[PDB]
């Protein structure tokens, strides 16, 4: 009926020894063109060549891991053919070892982690790269690019690298990479897995302070006991400070119940204890004044 | 080459396969015999009491293939020792008195498909003792201090089948131990101190699932049970796997602690979201002095602390600037280019969170 | 005392015997339970996770009779764990990760009748660990790296039927160990570092020696097989003993290198007389001063050197003097009393050699 | 016929907690007497009351071992009677424990060790032993007293405590104990054991210089080897010496061969090569001169 028609295609990559690359090719036409990969004027077969076809069938993506030097250097050649037409395109992958690594080229600075997302809630993908000149971030998930566009959509990148999911289905569970480009190559970041887990609510219940700081009165050289309690799902952890000094390390935090001991303090200052919890923070005022 | 054959005195030396016999197990030997006729295949040496290998004990011995040196009181073998046996494929070491692979150890071998150095009191394993023989078809580290072994020499043998850590105090496995390996039927990692596992398509096939009337078979075999396993949405991928139950219990966290590990619902396996309990609010100091930022951040687990650059991207240990395990940021020369508003970020499987400070120079 | 019976939830706890068991073997429990019924006379965490033994855990139990913490991974008992159980007859350490036997480890035992620390790490046992118990009669230390043991609370326990050493690095046995013991029937000393062996009357009852037509029981089970025999005159005893060959060998003199022990013939057992190498001809310090004398005798084996005042029976460390192994001789206040002739004896099992120094003051 | 009649009688003792006493008895008569021992009106008993018959069949041996104080503490008696007659002999014997032991009470400073002597030849069992006043050594074969009188015999004790026995038989092996006896009380040495073996001869040679020390003539500043070796049987240890100073430690000391290698020594001295044998020492002299 109607010839095919190219409606994306591929674009010249460089990538590292040990990397991978990925070329898209989809078409149009009736019937449904068949898309084929070839190296030089034969179809692609090698272990590490994957081909991913996808879930419109409008085409495939060609994916080669890991990337071998010289091995894999050559043309490629993407062919959309059917009943009433053949057309082909062509693109170039060069890939450059370890140690032929200019500077400037992508490197991702932080890449993605294992995350696990309650149904129908916001996950964020977060990825970091640095180049010359400052890399742009594409999005891959199950072999397959993320389609990040502003049409809209529940997919959405961000300003930083991280790639954003509002209302997480169960679909949107799998292998994401982060693919730093630039004028220099292409970089992967180290594929990371996110997993979609069934919404369970519960009450949450913002920090309040079950006991206040209570306004203490002692003479100088003395030592006082003030019990600052807090209470909340979750139950936030309790810190004291002096202005801006925090009067207990990180590593040992009560979560229940935290009394300021003070040693022989002379002088007047006004101590805060704080209850901290991811509900937000809220802290009180105890009054030590000497006379 | 032609000569006569040579037998220890002590030993009993066989022809009868076309490969030469010298069998000297359970001579009650105190040394390795000092004649052995360097062209023997097949050497046991196995329930003897020697305490040293010298160089000269296996030097010079081209066709030795099977070597045997099992519940021997060994504490100290001399380097390259080994180095001599280019047709070795099986060294057995176990239940010996050994504390440490030395780099120089195993720097001969190259085609032995077994190293058993089960049994040993190896409390730590030079990081390029197994460079040298990456085509290692079994590697059995059982019953030893070990808190970890050089994973990334590991990862480089190809041919590995099967990997016994099990009864060690092994810490935790890289993620990226197994990704590239393949052919690996058995992975050991019982009575370990391991809190998590990583993810792996290995790991994945370690189960045993199917729907009623077909039959799912088990490529891989997988024994984590020894383990404290710390319980939370990192250890969920493990969760969901239909697998047999081996009674590994969950240490942490307190709220699953005594809980078996597949008797816990997979709601119940929870992490937190970080929270950033400690941070630095103003801070000024003048141009190419010692600077400090702190930011410390709590969650389960503990999350990853990261610092952003005014309008800028990512920090990282480099040459303008320094990053830390505990979060704390130096800047070693300061500069008005570092002037402006810093963010911390800390990151979990759960989420992230942020806070800000502002820094003037 | 009267209550309902309490099982821990991961146990299965039996009344079937009038004495009350609870049975948390292979439970795969990382840490002791917090509920068991202080009643329970047979308590077996064998085979279990556990890494440490709080004092909570064994705490206030009466009835307490066999506990076996055996195949665990305790690396760790905090001191008077063991103090509340009065009733324990055995307790089963065995295949744990202890390095250290402390003093207060074992503090509160009495009527133990086995202790079985086999298959442990132990490097050291504190001079006063074994004082708690003297009533032991079994001390099981196989399979593991001490050098020694506390002997003279060794020789305390006038009860104990079976010692074994076997599989330890022990340097050597004191002579009157075994003078106070009574009533042993086995010691296994096999797979050690010992050079020689003492006499004893229960080392004479260790053979077994009978005309033809007769059979001879052996009393006393000994298995010293695995050791680094010096072959000298001092075993020379042991060598007219008629015993099984256990294919001990030994390691020197270099001339019985590699010989075993029961081949060798009794008059090829030597030890060499005394030598005197080096010696102080005449000394000229004063009064109140630092004095140094030499003397070094070779021989085997290496002679004892003592000293002789002159015109005077003999010297030791004391107010006046100082004696050391090496052989020299330390007055630290010298005196006019102190000048004369000094001789210096170096005596050996085969015979023993003098020399004589001067001093004046 | 003839009532029997004391030839040797015991004497009070005094011991330590865990030490051991020996009261000696024998008589004569026609019949042979027989010996008793009781304490109080009753014939000995206990598993630490150890009676020794002598070979002579003329009296027997009292031994308590270990002592026991005050279980032991009592007067004890011998009698000695036969057909026509029955006499008796008394002594006591006092234990004092650890702590009352008084300063001055007989101490053991060496004591006897392990000996192997070859048959017809001549072993000798050390003793040393101290106290106020000076203690009286007296020797113990088999839990027997040993016969050191100076009427012609083979045992002799010497003037240290140390025992001697010339051409040994092999009857004479057993197990040898010291004793120091004062007013103070007795004590025992650590018993040892003395070991007969067949005699076996070898070819005893004396040492000589198989390589003498050669003298050598170098100018200051230089380095030189002199080549030094001695034979015999036994093979003799080779140590250097400048004067007095030994030039080579006791731990290692060559058996075959010792050579000195001199360094940058401007002066002059004559070196002496020694070689030491339980058959005596030889010494050699090598001369260096410098000119
Ligand atoms: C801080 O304390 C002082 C005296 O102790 C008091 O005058 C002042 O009001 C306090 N601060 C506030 C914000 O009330
Ligand atoms: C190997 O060593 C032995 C003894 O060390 C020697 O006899 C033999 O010649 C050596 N072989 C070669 C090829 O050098
Ligand atoms: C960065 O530096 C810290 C300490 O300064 C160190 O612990 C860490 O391993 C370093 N990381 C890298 C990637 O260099
Ligand atoms: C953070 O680590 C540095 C060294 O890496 C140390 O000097 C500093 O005290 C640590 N601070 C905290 C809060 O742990
Ligand atoms: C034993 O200890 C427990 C808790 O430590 C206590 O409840 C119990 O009363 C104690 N029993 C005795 C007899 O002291
Ligand atoms: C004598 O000295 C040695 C070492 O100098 C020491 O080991 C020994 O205990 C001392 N003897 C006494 C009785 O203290
Ligand atoms: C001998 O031992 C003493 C202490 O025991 C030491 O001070 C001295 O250096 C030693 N001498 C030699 C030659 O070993
Ligand atoms: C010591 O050397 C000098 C000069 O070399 C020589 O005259 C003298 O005779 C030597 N001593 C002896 C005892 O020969
Ligand atoms: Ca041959
Ligand atoms: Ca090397
Ligand atoms: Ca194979
Ligand atoms: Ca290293
Ligand atoms: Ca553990
Ligand atoms: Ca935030
Ligand atoms: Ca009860
Ligand atoms: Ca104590
Ligand atoms: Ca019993
Ligand atoms: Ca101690
Ligand atoms: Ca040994
Ligand atoms: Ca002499
Ligand atoms: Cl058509
Ligand atoms: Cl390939
Ligand atoms: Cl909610
Ligand atoms: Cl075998
Ligand atoms: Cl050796
Ligand atoms: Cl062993
Ligand atoms: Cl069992
Ligand atoms: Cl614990
Ligand atoms: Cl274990
Ligand atoms: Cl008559
Ligand atoms: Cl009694
Ligand atoms: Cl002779
Ligand atoms: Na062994
Ligand atoms: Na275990």
């Amino acid at each position: 009926e109607t010839p095919p028609r190219f409606t994306r295609t591929p674009v010249d990559q460089t990538g590292v020894s040990g990397g991978v690359a990925s070329f898209i090719c989809q078409a149009t036409g009736d019937p449904r063109p068949k898309i084929v990969w070839n190296k030089k004027g034969k179809k692609v077969s090698n272990q590490r060549f994957e081909v991913i076809e996808f879930d419109d069938g409008s085409g495939s993506v060609l994916r080669i891991q890991p990337l071998r030097t010289p091995r894999d250097e050559a043309i490629y050649e993407c062919v959309a053919s059917n009943n009433v037409g053949e057309i082909s395109v062509s693109t170039r992958l060069t890939v450059l070892r370890e140690d032929q690594i200019p500077r400037g080229f992508p490197t991702i600075d932080m890449g993605p982690q294992l995350k696990v997302v309650e149904r129908t809630r916001t996950a964020t993908m977060l990825c970091a790269a640095s180049g010359n000149p400052d890399p742009e971030i594409t999005w891959f998930k199950d072999f397959l690019p993320v389609d990040t566009s502003n049409n809209n959509g529940r997919i959405k990148q961000l300003r930083s690298g991280a790639l954003q999911i509002e209302q997480s289905e169960e679909s949107d569970q799998g292998k994401y990479e982060c693919v730093a480009t630039n004028s220099a190559g292409t970089r992967y970041s180290a594929p990371a897995n996110l997993y979609v887990r069934e919404l369970r609510e519960v009450r949450r219940v913002p920090p309040r302070f079950s006991i206040p700081p209570t306004n203490h009165e002692i003479m100088p050289g003395g030592s006082v006991n003030i019990t600052c309690v807090a209470v909340g799902s979750p139950m936030p952890y309790v810190k004291w400070m002096l202005g801006a000094e925090d009067l207990t390390p990180e590593d040992d935090m009560p979560i229940g119940r935290n009394v300021l001991e003070l040693n022989d303090v002379r002088q007047s200052a006004n101590y805060t204890c704080v209850a901290m919890s991811t509900l937000g923070v809220i802290e009180a005022i105890a009054q030590i004044t000497v006379k | 080459p032609g000569d006569p054959q040579i037998c220890p005195k002590r030993c009993v030396c066989q022809i009868l396969s076309p490969n030469l016999a010298t069998l000297c197990a359970k001579k009650g030997l105190l040394f390795v015999p000092p004649n052995i006729d360097r062209r023997t295949v097949e050497l046991r040496l196995a329930d003897n009491f020697v305490t040293n290998i010298k160089r000269k004990d296996f030097a010079n011995m081209t066709s030795l293939v099977d070597l045997t040196l099992s519940r021997n009181t060994i504490s100290f073998i001399t380097p390259h020792a080994f180095a001599d046996l280019r047709n070795l494929r099986a060294l057995h070491l176990n239940s010996n008195r050994l504390t440490k692979i030395t780099n120089d150890m195993f720097s001969g071998l190259s085609n032995l498909h077994h190293l058993i150095l089960n049994n040993n009191q190896l409390t730590l394993i030079s990081s390029t003792a197994f460079d040298d023989v990456f085509a290692l078809e079994e590697l059995d580290l059982s019953y030893n201090n070990l808190e970890t072994i050089p994973w990334d020499a590991v990862e480089k043998m190809v041919s590995l089948h099967t990997l016994s850590l099990d009864h060690n105090m092994i810490d935790n496995i890289p993620k990226g131990t197994f990704s590239h390996l393949h052919k690996m039927t058995r992975l050991d990692v019982t009575s370990n101190k391991l809190q998590k596992l990583p993810p792996d398509p290995l790991f994945q096939r370690a189960q045993v699932l199917a729907t009623s009337g077909i039959i799912s078979p088990s490529t891989f075999a997988l024994s984590f049970g020894g383990n404290p396993l710390h319980c939370n949405c990192e250890l969920l991928w493990l969760r969901r796997l239909s697998r047999e139950d081996d009674l590994e219990t969950c240490a942490s966290p307190p709220l699953l602690t005594g809980r078996y590990f597949w008797s816990i619902p997979e709601e119940e396996f929870l992490c937190e979201p970080p929270l950033i309990t400690r941070h630095t609010h103003e801070m000024r100091v003048l141009e190419g002095q010692r600077a400090t930022l702190r930011c410390k951040a709590r969650g389960d687990p503990e999350p990853a602390i990261h610092w952003i650059s005014p309008e800028g991207k990512l920090i990282s240990n480099a040459t303008r600037s320094l990053v830390y395990d505990n979060g704390t940021l130096d800047i070693l020369i300061t500069t008005v280019k570092d002037t402006g508003a810093f963010t911390c970020i800390a990151s979990n499987p759960a989420g992230e969170a942020t806070q800000i400070v502002d820094l003037h120079i």
